[PDB]
């Protein structure tokens, strides 16, 4: 008593307990409050969650920040590339160019960097001090407690207003995914792929304003952009149902099955599935596809 | 704003890592003075102002740094510190115990006077009596070192609560 | 190594340099009268050597960017310190390339340098001479306190029940979720906000601008730490451990002419 | 006990560490939520405000909405017409709340040494810099006691004490 | 302004006890030092005389600076600048029973 | 992972070796206590009541 | 009848940040302890709780690394480290340490884990009393990050 | 390697296990102390016993210490 | 006052050294786009970014408006345990039938050929260059080690090293114990001889 080593804060030691203990009666009285719920199993899950298009889970802001230096940089360019002198031929030249260039991009990719890092060090600075920009209550339970140790409903109003507290063009969310949106809305793929064709006809265009040469390479790189942008939404469009019914190959169709079941796992399955049960007589199988095609689809 | 470091004290440059050092090669050299030439080169007093004058560091600067340098690990680490000093000032009074009594458990001893019996009516409590130790006044005093240890602990206890 | 510096002002016989070493410690007359034994071949660049190195090699020594990077003022201490040096380069600056061509979106190059080495006594991880402040803003931080801790054994330290530490109470609740999201006419909740955790991916790599949304390019340094007393290496998912044994062969197989007509005494 | 002398948890190792009972209390705790083991046996009081106190050069830094919201009190004699609040244990919120009526401890002597040190003065990174002319008195006493020692070192070799030239 | 308040520091215990401590201890070293001079017979050049001495003596040092300690105290509690829970008062109180 | 605890790494010992190692050294200890404590001669007592002398 | 007021602590500075938020600086100086050896052998022999550990991806792929988070300068880089034995090859005898770039993939091949080691700067308002005490707006904020950035800010020693 | 003895004997079966790995490591501290001092101490009372025999086996007929060496009565 | 430094921005020091840029490093003074973008000369690559750029701008639109003005129809919450940040992920990593088998090995050639191959050798190349850097008497190399050297596990090296050697220290002692007493003493059992 006549000492005294305290430190700042006894560590914490979790008491367990376990699930609860209800009665036949509580038992009763959650199962009719519930909703209409429907299980769903891990691959649904996973398919509505997968990283698809946002490879690095960049935020909005950061994908702004990307396409808005990229136009910087291309309003740029011709500037750095004018006037360019060497020795050589034509091929020497064009490797010039590109040196040039690829300085020039190199020089955007590190202000992009340094923005980067600077939005982060003001996240950095939010977390740090989290008691100094929260209202009461909130504010003593961030003080007492670590995110793994709250509530979890004060913590997700402590963390939203968190987030909350910044400009709206430092909040730290995820970018929307492109190819998940298409996946799971056909409206938005139609839309997406009609876009595609719009941007290549208006560059069609373009391109067909211009000398012969650079028509050419030009023409090449636009079916190339076409197709792989349309490979990026949705690799999957070839497997139309009509492909479906003019495909007589078990190991094809099983390819579809597995290139569909990657991707979405939508009623195409059915009908996949569907051709071939017919063609190898699956009875079990067609019950299957028959309660499925109730319930799972 | 500021950016915070390590919960350690970091530390200052200071005077008193030479001070105190001079301040006892001032002392040895004054006893060494006084035992050579039997006099005072410096005026006790004036020494004694010195030696305190160089001490009245230590409590403005731990004002100043509790005040703004401060946490529990701070706090511990000068506790224990402070154990480990009355650890040896504790050791420092057994030895000197160890001193004094070095003669007094060795019970036979050569004595200038006879401590047998029968031969007259105080020798028998000659080795076993130094009767002149002012037993009652250091008695008052005790009580009065009892007064401080009991009223400083109750205090203590008191303002803790 | 040594830099002489000035050669011309230390080849004269007699110095104050020379001198001074005398009277102090580092020279004396066993220098003056017998420079073959206590001077000898000295310490030095070895032209002959390099020269040896030079002509040993293929035609990589013509392929390889070295001549231009910003390490090419030390072509020749690793000329001549390096058996092979041109023919390893080459197949390293290949290999990036490679890397560098591949069909992955995000390349992966490995480096490797002085920090990359690990140690159990944290002088050694410092620069020499050490600066005067040293862990100002506190020490190592373990990755272990990411592991999840020896939940049992705590539990029965302190007379605990601990029967169900491994039943856990379910939890579906909208409110325990920050991170919302609208996909395909389905309201998704899944995860909550962490923070500077949460955002490891994006602040590791940088992008190339230049390439296009469909086919994206990013490039990433993979940092590499080992403790160089272990002799087994584990790259984990970058290198399959039957590869690195194939490499480690075909490795010593090809750079072998480069070391056989030496010996080590 | 070995462990409870030593400052341990004692029989139980599962046990806590502090007994406020005797005097062993939670400094932490009670600077920030207030020292909750005196929480059966006090209240606070419920219901001049310090917004007086607005202009004044450390509490200027806060806005006038958080001193309006504080209610201030004499802090000796309990106002009759003031209600009594449960003070609850296990809550961490009640310490903070602006309901409750306070004291201006302000006028404190170490509260105005505190801001002094932070707000009356030239920040100095060395303590004893803070005082000029005690630095200055402490390195004429090391020079002092240098001479000294010199002086004495002299005199005892060569026998002859100085006095007498 | 900082202005001493003599009615607050009287009405603070810390400052009350430091400073009944230090006068005590001041009784104790005169009372001591006068049974060093006119009580006693022997000097400290005997053989009891000197141990006794030196354990006395030793012990007398250590009042001296625990007053000093207590004035220094008092001098903090004077000022309001003691807390409950001050490393200052613990080390007075150890010293003190020590 | 705990690659010290009791169940890996239980090398068994040769029996020729255990054999040796058990003979050398418990031949060790009983030849140095006996030459040790049991071979002490020089403490040596003659008990002869008439090689005593008085004037 | 009668009203208590109990004496505050006034003290300021490196106190007043371990008292504003008790919970991070706690973590900051929180001591953990390591299993003795009965510990460990009832440690290796506990079980696996379901199946997922042969299905999922560890912690510390090259999909799911190790993030641990240190305080410092931004830019300087981290130390970080193993207790040992994070593969049956590895070392376990001590503590192994680590000198890392921050916010980079780095790969132990010790053990084969990949790790995330990143700094967080402890950038906290002036402790001289004038801190707030209600909700701040980003304004203020926002001038005293952006000196920092461009000029840096001193260190609480 | 130093088995729990008290597993065997069934001591201390209300305590957590490391508690009682503490409490067999004490015991084991224990029984090692224990041993020198046992072999020490047996010898030395061989040793007064046997000196104990020999005064009796020498001052039999003695006429000096023929009643307290002889008996051993104050060996 | 001498150079003062202006402003803070990142300078290479003891304490901090950067992250190393290996692209730059080893593509030094040749450029990188006849590798990422073959065939392509400069304003070929530029028309192509921003035809690209104007592209992704219309997707990103769509998808924004669609995400934001969709109506709900179901509410996905997953299970985790009581005190857990975040559920579990259901994506595991290990091939299932004989199908998911042959895609990881189609895989996995692929990326040995074009990704596992090149870390190899960049990673010997390393240890060779720090061998390079440590040597010519500033190191300790060639000190111990290389490829000589024999590697021993722990029970080969217990069961082939460590058990031999005590057993001829143990057959040492007894055969000394015996020499030395008799060197000294002239017997082996009856101490000094031609004195007991
Ligand atoms: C390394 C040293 C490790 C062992 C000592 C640890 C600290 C002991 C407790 C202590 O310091 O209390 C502070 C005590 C006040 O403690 P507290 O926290 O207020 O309350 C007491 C506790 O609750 C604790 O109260 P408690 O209920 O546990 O009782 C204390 C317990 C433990 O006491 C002892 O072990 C005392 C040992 C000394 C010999 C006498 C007992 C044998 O005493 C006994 O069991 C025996 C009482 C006396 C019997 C006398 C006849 C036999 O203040 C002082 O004693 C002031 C003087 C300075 C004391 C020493 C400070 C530490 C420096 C090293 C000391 C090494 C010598 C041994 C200590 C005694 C002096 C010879
Ligand atoms: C809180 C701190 C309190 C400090 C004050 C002292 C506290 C009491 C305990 C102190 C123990 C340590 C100091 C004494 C040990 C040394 C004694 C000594 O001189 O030994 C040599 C003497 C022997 O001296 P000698 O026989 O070689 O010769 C004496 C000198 N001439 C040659 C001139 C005759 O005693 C011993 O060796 C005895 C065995 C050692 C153990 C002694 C234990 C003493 C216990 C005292 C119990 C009562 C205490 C309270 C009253
Ligand atoms: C038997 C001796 C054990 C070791 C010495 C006692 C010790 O370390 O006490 C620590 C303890 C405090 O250590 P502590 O800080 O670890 O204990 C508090 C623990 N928590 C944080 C969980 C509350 O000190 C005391 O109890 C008083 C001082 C004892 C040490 C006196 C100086 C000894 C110097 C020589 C060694
Ligand atoms: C440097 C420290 C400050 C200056 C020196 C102080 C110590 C001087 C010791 C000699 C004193 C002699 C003297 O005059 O005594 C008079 C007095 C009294 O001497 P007296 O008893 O002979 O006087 C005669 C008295 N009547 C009338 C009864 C005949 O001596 C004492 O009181 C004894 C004090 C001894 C010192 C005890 C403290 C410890 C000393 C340092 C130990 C350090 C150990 C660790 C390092
Ligand atoms: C004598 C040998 C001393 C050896 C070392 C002892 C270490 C004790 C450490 C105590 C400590 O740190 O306490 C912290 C405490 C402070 O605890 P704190 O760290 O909680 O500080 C709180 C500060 N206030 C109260 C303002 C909020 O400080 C002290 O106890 C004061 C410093 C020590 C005493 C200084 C005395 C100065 C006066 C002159 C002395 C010289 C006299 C010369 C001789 C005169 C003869 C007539
Ligand atoms: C045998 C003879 C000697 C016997 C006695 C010595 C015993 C052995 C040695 C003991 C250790 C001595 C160490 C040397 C001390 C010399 C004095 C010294 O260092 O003074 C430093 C002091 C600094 O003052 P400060 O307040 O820090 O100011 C900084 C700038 N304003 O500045 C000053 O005090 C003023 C400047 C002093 C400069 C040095 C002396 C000339
Ligand atoms: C905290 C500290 C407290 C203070 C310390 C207190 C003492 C510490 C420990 C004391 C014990 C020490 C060892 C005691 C054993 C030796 C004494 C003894 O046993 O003596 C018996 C024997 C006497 O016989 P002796 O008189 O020589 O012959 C008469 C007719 N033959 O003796 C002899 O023969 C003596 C000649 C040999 C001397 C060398 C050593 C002999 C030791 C063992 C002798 C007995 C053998 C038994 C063991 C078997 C060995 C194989
Ligand atoms: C550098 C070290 C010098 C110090 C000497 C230490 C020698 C230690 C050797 C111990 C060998 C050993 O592992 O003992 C275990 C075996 C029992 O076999 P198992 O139960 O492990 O299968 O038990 C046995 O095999 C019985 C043999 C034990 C006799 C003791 C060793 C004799 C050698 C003395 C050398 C001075
Ligand atoms: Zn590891």
């Amino acid at each position: 008593s006549a000492w005294n080593f305290q430190e700042l804060m006894e560590s914490r030691i979790p008491d367990y307990k376990g699930r609860p203990n209800r009665s036949g009666a509580e038992l009763e009285q959650v199962k009719a409050a519930l909703p209409k719920i429907e299980f769903m199993t891990s691959y649904e899950f996973d398919v509505l969650t997968k990283t698809r298009s946002n490879l690095t889970k960049e935020y909005s802001y950061q994908r702004d920040m990307r396409l808005k230096v990229t136009e910087l940089m291309l309003d740029e360019a011709p500037h750095e590339l004018e006037g360019l002198a060497v020795e050589g031929d034509a091929a020497l030249k064009q490797l010039a160019e590109l040196k040039a260039l690829q300085t020039l991009t190199e020089y955007a990719g590190d202000l992009l960097e340094g923005q980067n890092q600077i939005v982060q060090r003001v996240n950095d600075f939010v977390d740090s001090n989290p008691v100094y920009l929260l209202d009461q209550p909130l504010r003593e339970e961030a003080r007492w407690n670590l995110l793994p140790e709250m509530d979890h409903k004060t913590r997700s109003l402590v963390r939203t207003e968190l987030r909350d507290w910044l400009p709206a063009e430092y909040r730290q969310t995820r970018a929307v995914d492109l190819q998940q949106v298409a996946a799971f809305s056909p409206p938005v793929k139609a839309d997406m792929f009609r876009a595609i064709e719009a941007r290549a006809k208006d560059a069609e265009a373009e391109i067909r304003s211009l000398p012969p040469a650079e028509q050419a390479g030009l023409l090449a790189l636009v079916k190339d952009n076409v197709a792989k942008s349309k490979a990026f939404i949705d690799p999957t469009y070839d497997i139309t149902p009509e492909a479906i019914n003019a495909c007589n190959d078990v190991d094809a169709l099983r390819a579809m099955a597995h290139r569909v079941t990657e991707y979405s796992g939508d009623a195409r399955l059915l009908a996949i599935y569907g051709k071939a049960a017919q063609l190898t007589g699956d009875t079990a199988a067609q019950a299957i596809l028959k309660e499925a095609k109730d319930l799972v689809f | 704003m500021i950016l915070n470091t390590n919960i350690n004290y970091g530390g200052r440059n200071s005077r008193l890592c030479y001070l105190i050092p001079l301040m006892v090669h001032t002392i040895f050299l004054y006893l060494a003075y006084l035992i050579y030439y039997n006099i005072n080169l410096i005026n006790i007093y004036l020494l004694l102002i010195i030696i305190i004058f160089i001490n009245i560091e230590w409590p403005l600067v731990i004002i100043y740094e509790y005040i703004y340098l401060t946490n529990y690990n701070i706090q511990n680490n000068l506790l224990y510190n402070i154990a480990t000093f009355i650890f040896l000032e504790i050791l420092l009074f057994i030895g000197f115990y160890w001193l004094y009594i070095n003669n007094i458990i060795h019970y036979p001893n050569n004595l200038p006077y006879n401590n047998n019996i029968a031969v007259n009516l105080l020798d028998h409590l000659n080795h076993n009596n130094n009767t002149d130790i002012c037993l009652y006044i250091i008695l008052h005093n005790l009580l009065l070192l009892l007064y401080v240890t009991l009223i400083l602990q109750l205090v203590h206890r008191y303002v803790q609560l | 190594g040594t830099n002489p510096g000035d050669i011309a002002l230390n080849s004269k016989r007699f110095t104050v340099g020379k001198f001074v070493a005398w009277a102090c410690g580092g020279w004396g007359l066993k220098d003056w009268i017998f420079p073959s034994l206590f001077i000898g071949r000295g310490d030095g660049p070895d032209f002959d050597r390099i020269v040896k190195h030079t002509l040993q090699s293929s035609s990589a020594i013509e392929k390889v960017n070295w001549f231009d990077s910003p390490f090419a003022c030390y072509t020749e201490w690793f000329v001549e310190h390096f058996p092979g040096f041109f023919d390893s380069r080459y197949r390293f600056e290949m290999s990036a390339k490679t890397i560098l061509a591949n069909k992955y979106p995000i390349k992966d190059f490995p480096v490797v340098d002085m920090r990359s080495w690990r140690s159990s006594r944290l002088f050694d991880l410092f620069e020499v001479p050490h600066p005067e402040h040293t862990f100002v803003f506190g020490g190592p931080v373990l990755l272990n306190t990411e592991a999840k801790r020896a939940e049992r054994l705590e539990q029965e330290w302190h007379g605990k029940d601990g029967t169900f530490v491994d039943v856990h109470p379910l939890n579906v609740a909208t409110e325990s979720h920050t991170e919302v999201s609208v996909i395909g006419g389905i309201k998704v909740y899944n995860g909550v906000w962490q923070g500077g955790k949460d955002s490891w991916k994006r602040d590791s790599a940088k992008p190339e601008l230049t390439a296009p949304f469909h086919s994206p390019i990013w490039y990433r340094n993979m940092f590499i730490v080992k403790n160089a007393d272990q002799l087994v290496e584990h790259f984990g998912e970058n290198l399959s451990d039957e590869t690195w044994q194939e490499v480690r062969k075909e490795h010593l197989a090809f750079h072998e002419r480069f070391h056989k007509d030496y010996s080590f005494a | 006990m070995l462990s409870r002398l030593l400052h341990g948890p004692g029989s139980d190792k599962g046990h806590g560490y502090f007994h406020p009972d005797h005097g062993l209390v939670d400094s932490a705790a009670q600077n920030i939520r207030g020292p909750y083991w005196h929480a059966e046996n006090m209240q606070f009081m419920q219901q001049e405000t310090a917004a007086q106190s607005s202009k004044l050069p450390v509490l200027s830094a806060q806005d006038g909405k958080t001193l309006q919201k504080i209610q201030l009190t004499d802090g000796s004699k309990v106002p009759k017409a003031a209600t009594l609040v449960k003070w609850n244990p296990k809550s961490v919120h009640q310490w903070h709340s602006d309901d409750i009526l306070r004291v201006d401890m302000t006028k404190h002597p170490e509260w105005v040494r505190t801001m002094r040190m932070f707000h009356g003065t030239v920040w100095r990174h060395r303590p004893e810099f803070r005082h000029p002319w005690f630095s200055r008195g402490s390195r004429a006493s090391g020079i002092i006691m240098l001479v000294f020692g010199a002086v004495a070192y002299g005199e005892i070799t060569f026998g002859k004490r100085l006095g007498g030239v | 302004p900082l202005v001493f308040d003599p009615k607050r520091a009287f009405n603070d215990e810390i400052f009350l006890c430091c400073s009944l401590c230090c006068i005590i201890f001041l009784i104790f070293l005169f009372n001591q030092y006068e049974e060093f001079a006119h009580e006693l017979s022997f000097d400290i050049r005997e053989q009891f005389g000197l141990g006794f001495y030196m354990l006395l003596g030793l012990h007398g040092s250590h009042v001296i600076f625990g007053t000093i300690m207590l004035a220094l105290l008092t001098l903090w509690g004077a000022q309001g600048s003691v807390g409950p829970q001050s490393h200052a008062l613990r080390f007075t109180s150890l010293y003190v029973h020590l | 992972y705990f690659t010290r605890v009791h169940k890996y790494n239980h090398v068994p010992v040769p029996f020729i070796l255990n054999v040796g190692m058990s003979i050398s050294i418990v031949t060790s200890f009983v030849y140095f206590t006996y030459t040790s404590l049991w071979v002490r001669p020089e403490y040596d007592r003659v008990v002869d009541p008439s090689k005593a002398y008085v004037n | 009848d009668s009203v208590h007021v109990f004496r505050p602590e006034f003290a300021q500075g490196k106190f007043r940040i371990d008292l504003d938020q008790p919970a991070k600086q706690n973590k900051l100086q929180q001591q953990i302890y390591t299993l003795t050896d009965d510990e460990r052998e009832m440690y290796e022999d506990e079980p696996y709780i379901g199946v997922d550990h042969l299905y999922e991806a560890h912690k510390g792929s090259k999909e799911n690394p190790v993030v641990v988070e240190a305080i410092g300068v931004h830019g300087n880089d981290v130390f970080t480290g193993c207790l040992g034995g994070c593969h049956k090859d590895a070392a376990d005898a001590v503590a192994y340490y680590t000198i890392v770039p921050p916010n980079t993939l780095a790969v132990c091949i010790d053990c084969g884990i990949h790790f995330v080691a990143r700094i967080n700067e402890q950038l906290t308002f002036w402790p001289d009393g004038t801190q707030p005490w209600e909700k701040v707006d980003f304004k203020a904020v926002e001038g005293f990050l952006y000196k920092h950035y461009k000029y840096g800010s001193p260190l609480m020693i | 390697v130093f088995p729990s003895i008290t597993k065997p004997l069934g001591l201390f079966k209300n305590l957590p296990r490391q508690h009682r790995a503490a409490r067999d490591a004490s015991i084991w501290l224990a029984i090692l102390t224990a041993g020198p001092f046992g072999i020490f101490i047996a010898f030395k009372y061989y040793a007064d016993w046997y000196d104990k025999k020999l005064l009796m086996e020498y001052y039999k007929d003695s006429i000096v210490y023929g009643e307290t060496y002889g008996k051993g009565k104050y060996v | 006052l001498g150079h003062m430094r202006v402003g803070a921005l990142w300078q290479s020091n003891a304490n901090s050294r950067g992250l190393p840029n290996l692209l730059k490093e080893v593509m030094a003074a040749e450029p990188i786009y006849p590798y990422t973008h073959p065939g392509l000369s400069a304003k070929q690559i530029l028309w192509n970014t921003k035809f690209n750029l104007k592209l992704e701008k219309d997707l990103i639109s769509i998808a924004e408006s669609a995400v934001q003005s969709q109506t709900v129809n179901k509410v996905v919450i997953p299970t985790m345990l009581t005190g857990d940040v975040n559920p579990k992920s259901p994506a595991s990593v290990v091939a299932k039938d004989k199908y998911q088998l042959a895609k990881q090995m189609a895989e996995f050639q692929y990326k040995k050929s074009y990704f596992e191959k090149p870390w190899g050798y960049m990673f010997a190349y390393y240890c060779d260059e720090d061998r390079a850097r440590l040597c010519g008497g500033i190191g300790y190399v060639g000190h111990h080690g290389g490829g000589d050297a024999e590697i021993l596990s722990y029970t080969e090296y217990v069961s082939t090293v460590v058990y031999p050697t005590i057993f001829y220290m143990a057959i040492t002692f007894v055969v000394s114990l015996f020499l030395m007493y008799y060197y000294i003493y002239g017997t082996f059992f009856s101490s000094t001889r031609n004195r007991f």
